[PDB]
C-alpha cells in the first residue's frame, strides 16, 4: 500500500459539492481490507486503550459529516479517536467512510481504532445499502473482501479500566470479559447468543431486567443491569452507540451509560445531532454536537 | 481515576444537513 496517497486522494475532495466521490482503484481498495485485516486480528479482540482520546458512534457511510467530525477533533494523529461500529449501509458514501476509515487505522494502528457494529455484517449490509454500492461502483468481488474484513473487527474496548465501550450492549451471558477474548475471528455475527448481544442490544428505562427487544433481535436490559455489571467490573460508565438520539447524545441510568451517535440527520429523516465524546488523561468527558441546518 | 462530566456542551451548526 501507498497509504498516504490513498488518504491525500480521500481527503482532496474536502469543500468540493457534497455527494462527490473518491474513485480508489479496486487494488487499493482490496489492499486496505487486507492490510487492515492482519492489523485487526494482530490487536486484541478486547481493546485497552489509554485516554485522551475521541469517541464517536454510528456513522453511516455520511462522509462529509465524517470529515466534519474530523476537523472539529482534529485530523489523526493529531487526536485519537475510537469509533463505535455501523460505518457503513444507510448512507450516500459508504465506500469514502469505511476506505478512509481503514486508511488512518493501518497509517496509525495504535492512535486509531475501530469497533465492529451490527451493520459491519454481510446479512446486514447485503440489504441495507452496502452490498448495492459496492455493486455499482466496483464488483461483488469487492464486496465479499470487505466482509472478510469486518469478521476480524474487534468487538470492545476497554479505556483507562474505566470505561467500557462496545456498539449495541450488555449480554445476559456475559459473567467475564474473558468471555469476549476467547471470541476466535473471523467470525460472522450469530442470530443468538453473546457477540449478538454485545452488537445489538438496547437499554430500556422500562424494563426491570432483560427483556425481549422491539426490534426483534437480542434484547433489551435495564438501569439495574447496568449498575450491577459496573460494579462487578469496577467500571464507571458503558459507552455504546446504535440507537438515534436527538441530542447526538444521551444519558441512561444516572450518567452510568452513555449512547453516542454521529450521524447527523440521519437518513435524511431523524433531524438529530452527531456527538463526539472526548475523554481527557483524567477521564473527564466532554460533548461536541454536529446539528444539522438548512 | 474517575469518570466526571463536563456540563458545558460545545454546539456546532452544519449548514446543508437538512435536505442532503
Ligand atoms: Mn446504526
Ligand atoms: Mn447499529
Amino acid at each position: 500500500l501507498n497509504i498516504d496517497s490513498i488518504i491525500q486522494r480521500l481527503l482532496e475532495v474536502r469543500g468540493s459539492k457534497p455527494g462527490k466521490n473518491v474513485q480508489l482503484q479496486e487494488n487499493e481498495i482490496r489492499g486496505l481490507c487486507l492490510k487492515s485485516r492482519e492489523i485487526f486480528l494482530s490487536q486484541p479482540i478486547l481493546l485497552e486503550l489509554e485516554a485522551p482520546l475521541k469517541i464517536c458512534g454510528d456513522i453511516h457511510g455520511q462522509y462529509y459529516d465524517l470529515l466534519r467530525l474530523f476537523e472539529y477533533g482534529g485530523f489523526p494523529p493529531e487526536s485519537n479517536y475510537l469509533f463505535l461500529g455501523d460505518y457503513v449501509d444507510r448512507g450516500k458514501q459508504s465506500l469514502e467512510t469505511i476506505c478512509l476509515l481503514l486508511a488512518y487505522k493501518i497509517k496509525y494502528p495504535e492512535n486509531f481504532f475501530l469497533l465492529r457494529g451490527n451493520h459491519e455484517c454481510a446479512s446486514i449490509n447485503r440489504i441495507y445499502g452496502f452490498y448495492d454500492e459496492c455493486k455499482r461502483r466496483y464488483n461483488i468481488k469487492l464486496w465479499k473482501t470487505f466482509t472478510d474484513c469486518f469478521n476480524c473487527l474487534p468487538i470492545a474496548a476497554i479505556v483507562d479500566e474505566k470505561i467500557f465501550c462496545c456498539h449495541g450492549g450488555l449480554s445476559p451471558d456475559l459473567q467475564s470479559m474473558e468471555q469476549i477474548r476467547r471470541i476466535m475471528r473471523p467470525t460472522d455475527v450469530p442470530d443468538q447468543g453473546l457477540l449478538c448481544d454485545l452488537l445489538w442490544s438496547d437499554p430500556d428505562k422500562d424494563v426491570l431486567g432483560w427483556g425481549e427487544n422491539d426490534r426483534g433481535v437480542s434484547f433489551t436490559f435495564g438501569a439495574e443491569v447496568v449498575a450491577k455489571f459496573l460494579h462487578k467490573h469496577d467500571l464507571d460508565l458503558i459507552c455504546r452507540a446504535h440507537q438515534v438520539v436527538e441530542d447526538g447524545y444521551e444519558f441512561f441510568a444516572k450518567r452510568q451509560l452513555v449512547t453516542l451517535f454521529s450521524a447527523p440527520n440521519y437518513c435524511g429523516e431523524f433531524d438529530n445531532a452527531g456527538a463526539m465524546m472526548s475523554v481527557d488523561e483524567t477521564l473527564m468527558c466532554s460533548f461536541q454536537i454536529l446539528k444539522p441546518a438548512e | 481515576k474517575k469518570v466526571t462530566f463536563l456540563e458545558e456542551v460545545t454546539e456546532y451548526y452544519i449548514s446543508g444537513d437538512e435536505d442532503r
